[PDB]
């Protein structure tokens, strides 16, 4: 397909992570940075 | 065997951040919790802090 998926990945370890003892965050840009949402198919396995 | 850091500071200013504005506010003008800390809390057996 030449395809690529992109994995998470973000600008910045502080928004990368929610402090709610759980899941990871899910913020898209906050101020310059960014955080890319996981679109490979490995979206429910490899454990964080 | 169990293993925990003491007077670790951040150094790079990027990760002195804080989730919320009012999160933890003090009376004082200087913010006690900008300085380097010096000591570690952790659990005992019973539950004891």
């Amino acid at each position: 397909f030449q395809e690529a998926y992109p994995p998470l990945c973000s600008s910045d370890a502080a928004m990368l992570r929610t402090a709610h003892a759980g899941e990871t965050g899910a913020d898209e840009v906050h101020l310059a940075q960014y955080l890319i949402r996981d679109a490979s198919p490995l979206r429910g396995c490899l454990p964080l | 065997t169990f293993i925990m850091p003491m007077g670790v500071f951040q150094a790079n200013s990027m990760d002195r951040y804080t989730r919320h504005a009012g999160d933890f506010s003090t009376v004082s003008e200087q913010d006690p919790r900008q300085f380097p800390p010096q000591g570690i809390f952790f659990y005992n057996k019973d539950g004891i802090l």
